[PDB]
């Protein structure tokens, strides 16, 4: 019928690929404070405008577990946060015998007053300042007790800068031309599979890089009950993200007054020390509404029924081996860092079908290097003043049961192993695409004869 | 209508606007001119992100605008060819394809020897045919 | 491309009324549309009318429209191009004239110029709208009537003699052997019991240690007997 | 053939072809989509010198392909031009060069004028060719 071809420049079609993608966000930290450690100096600004587009007809097929937007994520954060660190007072003169003493058991003693020997801003001469510590951050050695730095046994040490915001604050990931991020608009959307309701947004929504640990906060809740997404249930091993619906609120607040000592170490560089507390110590805490508490650890055990041995009993444990910092609920607030206690809230156990408020004992610790980095640790500067955050709870983060053959039933402690999960808790709907507008079809039309 | 608005429709309606992914396939919103206006290092982490995908954008748009160039094709969004259709790419007759397959689905059926289809489209619309004027550019 | 399988056999008293289902998959079951045909005994295959999965628009005959009334739920997706659904059809008041063999048919294109006729069609349904009760099945066997075996092969069988209402078909057991078996048509005594037939186009060899047990499942009945064959036999 | 296969063949083959060279010139199967896929520093020496030759790569492209677009030849590979033939630019004859001399020795036979050929071709073809629809463009 001498059909002949014909091409078509523009035409709807992708395949799955992974590109580089940059940043966005508005007026955030500004010109009153500003050295964000995660939006830096500038980011390329947001458009007022967002554009979704609900593609229809269309059932592309999504996966979270092996998206790349996640791992993109992940080692963007690590880079992120040792620029921000690298031009900052290193404080390896830091590194010497310490004789510390407790604090008013007066015959309640977990910090200690330390007295050591540093440089100061002549080479030639030394100077002998107090300073407080927190527990763990540091060990004894061999009447007088003498202690030293948990991480000048390991790797190096640097300073936080003292006047940048850990605060989480919201990176748009967005497509680069001939690039598309597809969304999944489909509300019940078990692991991943074809999802009938897509969109082809050029950016993402409002994503904060909470870290967080075992529990999550500030995310995103589809409206439907409770989501469970697994890369695979039933195999024991892998861990579990859960997206609530209504999220709980927890406020945190560290009671300690502490006072600012800054002792220079050298020239321009100033080490800030806590310096001496004003009130009677108090140890910081977490508030869960208990009433609030208990319906969403229900919510879950009746999702978790249809995919765990139906009808059977769901128990909940204290985290479960591991070490210290990675069983708690760790997580920045206001520049010092937290680690609660999470055993209060994963001991209760329902099966077969003004207010009293749960509170969560929390140390603090002031020696960091996070996703389990051996390169190099920061020392993270007391804050001085009084410290208050109020989050929503949003996330969770499930494991094991062991290895029970079969039997009769199933528990889940919880163990943020990752951090890399936290941020597959806010991109379990998006995957990015390539699109090719280029096609060919015939069509019974052919140009001039001659030319 | 929108950006890909017609991907799920029929690839008749994906002939009839075309334009709205074309459009939106070189210049974003999204670059919206970098810098800060309105510290001074600009070597951080983002900024080389997106220097490597502004590069990406052009470099994608020129990998594919060159095509067009060597087929005659460059000035329009859509010509005519005159490579004559092989029956061995499709079975399926004139209506059969055009309402009920859509593109999204025609890109899997082809992509098997898409490369050879663009290898014979240089030649008879290009190779032959600006060729031609030696006998009729002037005789 | 996939087939469109109809659950049927389904047959009740004159004036009940009753519904009917059609499975499908392979194929995006969002935006065909679906048909309904039937055949009746006097000839004359009659269009019910077209839905659209999508949006919900439908056009029924004017000779239907009145006392049929069919809906479709959603469908869930296998790949981005392929998905199963189902569809229903309900009807109300009927008589001997509304007897005969229905059809659900896949709409043949997805444009503008003709999509209302349908393309692929289920393997039907084989409706009954009988005043006569129900009544369960009797099974005979069926005589080793002479017949050349020249090879070591010879072709047997089972008989069933009246039976109500609607056909059924002739099995064999744990499956395996379907080709090259020939099963002869019913037929309508004038006492109003059905009656078939089956002659099974295998090597018989001699009788015995071979399988010639005959595997029947059917109606309002159901299944229990399979009936082997006698085996006084000649030659 | 292949890429630059009538290099050294003489200017009537080179007129045969043509695309081969004109096909490999803007994309590579060397660039490779960069990434490792499949340390966290991409400020490597070897990044370096890959972007500024990415770079280059296009900026090269488009500066030629710029020339096409005013001279009205963007559109195809071999376009004819209105600009008579000065003969003080060769005194040799129509045969004698195309079969005589191979594209090669040619660039060096005109590379001393070759930019005023250029200004001329400008102005003959799209200058005034462009501006002559005045007059026929609607009366
Ligand atoms: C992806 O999603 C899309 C939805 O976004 C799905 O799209 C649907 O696809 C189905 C496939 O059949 C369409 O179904 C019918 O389309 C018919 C089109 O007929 C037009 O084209 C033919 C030729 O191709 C012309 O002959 C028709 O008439 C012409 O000639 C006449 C003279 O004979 C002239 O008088 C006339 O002016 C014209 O020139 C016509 O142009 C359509 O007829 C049919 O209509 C039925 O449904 C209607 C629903 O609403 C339609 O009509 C109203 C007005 O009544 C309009 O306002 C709406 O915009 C819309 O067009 C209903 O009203 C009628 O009474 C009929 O019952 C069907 O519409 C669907 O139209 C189409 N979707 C939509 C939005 O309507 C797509 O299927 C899906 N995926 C894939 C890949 O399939
Ligand atoms: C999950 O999300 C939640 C919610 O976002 C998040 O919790 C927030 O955490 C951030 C830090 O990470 C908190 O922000 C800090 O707030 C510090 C305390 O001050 C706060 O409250 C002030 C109250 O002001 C009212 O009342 C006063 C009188 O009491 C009155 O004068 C005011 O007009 C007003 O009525 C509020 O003002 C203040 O911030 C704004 O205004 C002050 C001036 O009024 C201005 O100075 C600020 O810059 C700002 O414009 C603030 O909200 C605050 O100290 C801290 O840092 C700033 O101050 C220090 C003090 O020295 C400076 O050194 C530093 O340079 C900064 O300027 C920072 O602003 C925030 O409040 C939390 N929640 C709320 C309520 O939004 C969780 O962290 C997230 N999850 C995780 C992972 O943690
Ligand atoms: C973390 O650790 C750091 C470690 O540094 C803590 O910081 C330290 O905190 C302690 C708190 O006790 C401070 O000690 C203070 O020292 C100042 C200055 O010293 C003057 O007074 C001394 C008085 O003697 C002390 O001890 C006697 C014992 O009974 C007490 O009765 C008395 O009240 C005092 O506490 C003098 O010895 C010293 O000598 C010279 O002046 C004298 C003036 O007269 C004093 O002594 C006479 C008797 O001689 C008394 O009658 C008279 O009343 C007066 O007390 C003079 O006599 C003598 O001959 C000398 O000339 C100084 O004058 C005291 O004023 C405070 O009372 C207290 O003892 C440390 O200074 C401080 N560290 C530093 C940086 O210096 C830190 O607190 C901790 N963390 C916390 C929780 O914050
Ligand atoms: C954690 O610890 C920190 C460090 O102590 C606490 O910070 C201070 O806490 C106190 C108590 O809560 C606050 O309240 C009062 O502030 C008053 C104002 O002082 C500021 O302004 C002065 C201007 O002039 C004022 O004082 C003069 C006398 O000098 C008067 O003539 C005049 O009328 C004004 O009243 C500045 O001169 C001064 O430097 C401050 O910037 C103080 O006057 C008042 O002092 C009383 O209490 C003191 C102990 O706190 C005591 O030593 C004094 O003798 C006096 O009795 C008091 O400080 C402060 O505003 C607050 N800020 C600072 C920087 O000191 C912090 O509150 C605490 N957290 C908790 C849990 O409260
Ligand atoms: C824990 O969870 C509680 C309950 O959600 C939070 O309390 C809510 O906090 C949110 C945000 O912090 C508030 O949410 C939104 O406020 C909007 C403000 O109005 C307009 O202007 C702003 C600024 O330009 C725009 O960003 C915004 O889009 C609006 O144009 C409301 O308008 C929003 O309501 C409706 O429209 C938006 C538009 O897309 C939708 O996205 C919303 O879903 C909604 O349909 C929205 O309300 C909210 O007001 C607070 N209350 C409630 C009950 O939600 C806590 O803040 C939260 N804590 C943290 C830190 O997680
Ligand atoms: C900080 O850096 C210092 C120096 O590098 C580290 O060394 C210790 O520093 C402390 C001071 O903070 C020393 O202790 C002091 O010693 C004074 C005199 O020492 C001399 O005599 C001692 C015995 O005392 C007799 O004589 C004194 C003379 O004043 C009389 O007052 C006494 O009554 C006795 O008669 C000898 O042991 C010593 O070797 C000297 O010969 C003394 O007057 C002070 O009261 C105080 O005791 C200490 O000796 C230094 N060395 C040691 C062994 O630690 C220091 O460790 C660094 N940081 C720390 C951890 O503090
Ligand atoms: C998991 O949750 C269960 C409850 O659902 C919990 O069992 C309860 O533990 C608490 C605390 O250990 C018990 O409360 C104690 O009861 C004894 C008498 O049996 C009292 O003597 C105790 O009083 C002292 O301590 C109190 C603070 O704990 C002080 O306020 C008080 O003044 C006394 O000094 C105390 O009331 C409680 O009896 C049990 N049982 C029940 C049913 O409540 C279990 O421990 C949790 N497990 C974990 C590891 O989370
Ligand atoms: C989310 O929902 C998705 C959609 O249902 C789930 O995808 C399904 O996943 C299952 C398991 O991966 C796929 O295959 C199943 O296979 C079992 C095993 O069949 C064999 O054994 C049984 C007896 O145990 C036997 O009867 C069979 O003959 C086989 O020998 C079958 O029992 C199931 O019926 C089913 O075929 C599904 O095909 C797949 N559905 C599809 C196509 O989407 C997904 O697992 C859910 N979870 C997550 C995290 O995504
Ligand atoms: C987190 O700390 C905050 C205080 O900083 C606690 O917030 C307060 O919670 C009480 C609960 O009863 C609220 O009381 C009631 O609030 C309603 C409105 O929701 C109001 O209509 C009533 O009159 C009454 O005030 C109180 O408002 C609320 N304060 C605010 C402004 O949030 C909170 O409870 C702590 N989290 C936990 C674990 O409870
Ligand atoms: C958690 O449970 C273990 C037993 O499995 C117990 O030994 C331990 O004391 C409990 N507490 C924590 C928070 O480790
Ligand atoms: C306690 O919590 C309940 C549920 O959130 C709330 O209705 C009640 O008002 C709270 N306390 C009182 C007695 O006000
Ligand atoms: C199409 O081209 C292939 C490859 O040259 C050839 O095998 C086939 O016969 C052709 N079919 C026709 C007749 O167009
Ligand atoms: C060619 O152009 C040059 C420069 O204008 C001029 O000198 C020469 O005479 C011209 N030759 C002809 C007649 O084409």
């Amino acid at each position: 019928e001498n059909l002949w071809v014909t091409v078509y420049y523009g035409v709807p079609v992708w395949k799955d690929a992974e590109t580089t993608l940059f940043c966005a966000s508005d007026a955030k930290a500004y010109e009153t404070e500003k050295h964000n450690v995660w939006a830096t100096h500038a980011c390329v600004p947001t458009d007022p405008n967002p554009q979704e587009i609900h593609l229809e007809n269309v059932t592309e097929e999504f996966n979270m577990w092996k998206n790349n937007m996640v791992e993109q994520m992940h080692t963007d954060i690590i880079s992120l946060w040792d620029q921000s660190l690298k031009p900052c007072v290193k404080l390896t003169p830091l590194c010497v015998t310490l004789q510390c003493t407790n604090v008013t058991n007066n015959i309640r003693g977990e910090l200690k007053n330390c007295s050591f020997n540093m440089t100061t801003e002549l080479r030639d001469k030394k100077q002998k300042v107090y300073s407080l510590f927190y527990r763990l951050d540091v060990v004894q050695i061999n009447s007088n007790k003498e202690y030293r730095l948990i991480n000048c046994n390991t790797s190096a040490i640097t300073q936080a800068c003292p006047k940048v915001s850990f605060e989480p604050i919201p990176i748009h990931y967005c497509a680069p031309a001939g690039f598309a991020i597809l969304k999944c608009k489909d509300k019940k959307f078990n692991g991943t599979g074809p999802c009938p309701s897509v969109s082809t947004v050029q950016c993402t929504h409002g994503i904060k890089p909470v870290v967080s640990t075992q529990l999550l906060l500030n995310g995103s809740l589809a409206e439907e009950e409770v989501m469970i997404r697994s890369e695979n249930i039933t195999n024991n091993a892998k861990n579990i993200l859960v997206q609530f619906n209504t999220p709980v609120q927890i406020n945190c607040t560290r009671p300690n007054n502490n006072t600012r000592k800054s002792i220079r170490i050298g020239p321009g560089q100033a080490f800030y020390a806590t310096g001496d507390i004003i009130g009677d110590i108090r140890q910081a805490h977490c508030n869960v509404s208990k009433a609030t508490w208990n319906e969403t650890l229900g919510k879950v055990v009746k999702q978790l029924r249809k995919h765990f041995g139906n009808n059977t009993i769901i128990r909940f444990a204290n985290s479960s081996g591991g070490d210290l910092e990675v069983t708690t609920h760790s997580f920045n607030c206001g520049g010092e860092f937290f680690y609660c206690n999470t055993s209060g809230l994963f001991n209760s156990t329902w099966i077969s079908n003004s207010n009293d408020s749960i509170t969560l004992p929390c140390r603090i610790k002031q020696i960091i290097n996070m996703w389990q980095r051996i390169g190099q640790a920061m020392y993270a500067p007391p804050i001085q003043g009084v410290i208050r955050c109020v989050s929503n709870i949003t996330g969770l983060i499930l494991t094991r049961d062991g290895g029970s053959t079969n039997s009769t039933t199933e528990t889940f402690r919880p163990g943020g192993g990752d951090m890399r999960d936290n941020w597959r808790s806010e991109l379990y709907k998006y995957k990015v695409v390539k699109i090719e507008p280029l096609g060919v079809a015939p069509t019974r039309c052919k140009r001039r004869v001659v030319g | 209508l929108g950006f890909l608005g017609a991907a799920g429709s029929t690839m008749g309606a994906a002939s009839m606007t075309l334009t709205v992914q074309a459009r939106n396939l070189l210049s974003g919103i999204v670059q919206q001119q970098s810098n800060l206006l309105r510290h001074l290092l600009k070597l951080t982490v983002w900024g080389i992100k997106q220097l490597q995908a502004r590069v990406l954008a052009v470099e994608r748009y020129l990998r594919d605008q060159q095509l067009l160039g060597i087929w005659g094709c460059s000035g329009k969004l859509i010509c005519c060819t005159n490579v004559p259709w092989n029956s061995s790419w499709s079975n399926r007759n004139l209506s059969e394809i055009w309402d009920n397959m859509t593109w999204l689905q025609w890109d899997k059926e082809i992509s098997n020897y898409t490369q050879i289809i663009y290898g014979l489209l240089e030649e008879s619309q290009n190779q032959q045919e600006k060729n031609e004027q030696d006998l009729l550019a002037l005789d | 491309e996939g087939q469109l399988v109809q659950s049927g056999a389904e047959l009740k008293k004159p004036g009940a009324s009753v519904k009917i289902s059609c499975k499908t998959s392979g194929y995006r079951f969002n935006f065909y549309h679906i048909n309904w045909i039937r055949q009746t005994a006097g000839r004359g295959p009659e269009w019910m009318g077209w839905i659209s999965p999508y949006s919900g628009d439908k056009n029924l005959a004017p000779a239907f429209q009145d006392r049929v009334i069919m809906t479709t739920d959603t469908e869930v997706p296998v790949t981005s191009f392929t998905s199963t659904g189902a569809a229903y059809m309900e009807i109300r008041n009927l008589k001997f004239d509304d007897t005969g063999t229905y059809f659900c048919a896949k709409g043949l294109l997805r444009d503008g110029s003709s999509t209302w006729l349908p393309y692929l069609w289920g393997q039907g349904t084989l409706l009954t709208v009988s005043s006569a009760s129900t009544k369960g099945p009797s099974v005979f066997p069926l005589a080793p009537s002479s017949k050349s075996t020249s090879g070591g092969t010879a072709a047997l069988g089972c008989l069933v003699k009246d039976y109500f209402p609607e056909p059924v078909t002739v099995s064999w057991n744990s499956g395996a052997l379907t080709s090259g078996v020939h099963t002869f048509p019913a037929v309508l005594q004038s006492s109003g019991l059905y009656s078939l037939s089956s002659v099974v186009t295998v090597p018989s060899s001699s009788l015995g240690t071979q399988t010639y047990i005959c595997n029947v499942n059917h109606k309002p009945s159901n299944t229990k007997v399979d009936k082997r064959v006698e085996p006084k036999s000649c030659d």
